[PDB]
């Protein structure tokens, strides 16, 4: 649902790496999956319009 | 206050709700917001003459 | 209503991390505004004793 | 010791956190990847698919004075603090 | 498998808790009343 | 904006760089700030005579 | 370039303890401006696997 101000998950820059959420590993993740950052990416996106 | 109004809404719109508003609408730059300006947009007709 | 556009601006199509950095401060400050650490105080489940 | 001292009550006992901010995210662990040879570590570092030092935070081709950049962004209130880090060409 | 891949580096290990607000007060824990009859 | 800008600098100042300005110049009582005033601080000479 | 100096205050020269509660403003609420939790979202050692 709702997003997060608490983190700074908007400001995670890395070198080379074309996609938002190919930035981030959610294999160890049990609660959070493929699409969760892909769906979190385009409500962060919609943001800023 | 912005008019930001929930439709078939059941609570009226308290001071947090208009909070939001306030504190969305004072970013930096004025990026919470869009702007206005009064200019000249179109020409009346003139009354009693083409 | 206002559609939007790269007016003047030397902006294109880019990708999305590229893209989310250079949407500064219309991503990172907006979401600081329209977030806090929200929780539920009401509650739906209410049975007398 | 042929120094005459002064008393004095206990001082409230600090550490360097006291004062001194922590430039770690506690949210964000950046991991590695393994090697122990050095022609490998080579060959990882120069794949096209990696990055050291992102090209908008190198000043290199300057008659002189290349600087490296890096930028620390404060999560609470999203001010951010640009620091360089100046080498000679001379 | 018959495709080729890229190298590439470890990514940034993330769970939902990194993008998304839990919703759950942690001060206030409203409290519920016991029954395993339908009647009651 | 404030003109505060970095020497050699490689990343052009965003606007998490222009928020830090801005928190600072709005400190209490004008604290963060130098003032500015208009007035008399010199005699240009007249034109066309002494 | 403007110079500091004690024009027309009862200020001179104390000791730093009895100075900085003396500099109450321009210490305290300067410092909470220009201060959040920083930190580093970047990376300098990025090797591929």
């Amino acid at each position: 649902g709702i997003l997060n101000g608490d983190k700074a998950y908007e400001q995670v820059e890395m070198g080379n790496i074309r996609a938002y959420d190919a930035m981030f590993d959610t294999s160890a993740a049990r609660d959070f999956n493929f699409v969760g950052v892909r769906g979190a990416s385009q409500q962060i996106a919609a943001v800023g319009g | 206050h912005r008019p930001n109004a929930i439709p078939h809404g059941t609570r009226r719109l308290g001071n947090s709700e208009v909070l939001m508003n306030s504190r969305f609408s004072k970013i930096l730059d004025k990026k919470g917001i869009t702007k206005l300006e009064t200019r000249v947009g179109g020409r009346k007709r003139g009354d009693n003459n083409d | 209503l206002l559609e939007r556009g790269y007016g003047n601006t030397g902006f294109t199509d880019t990708y999305s991390a590229a893209g989310i950095r250079r949407t500064n401060g219309h991503i990172s400050l907006r979401l600081s505004a329209l977030t806090d650490d929200f929780e539920f105080t009401m509650h739906p489940l209410a049975r007398a004793e | 010791s042929a120094a005459y001292n002064t008393a004095t009550a206990p001082k409230v006992p600090v550490s360097r956190a006291t004062f001194f901010q922590n430039t770690k995210s506690k949210d964000f662990d950046f991991k590695f990847a393994d090697g122990a040879d050095a022609i490998a570590n080579v060959l990882q570092q120069m794949e096209h698919g990696v990055a050291q030092h992102q090209l908008g935070d190198m000043n290199v081709r300057t008659d002189g004075l290349a600087t490296v950049s890096a930028v620390l962004n404060g999560r609470k209130r999203k001010i951010a603090n640009q620091y360089m880090m100046h080498f000679d060409l001379f």
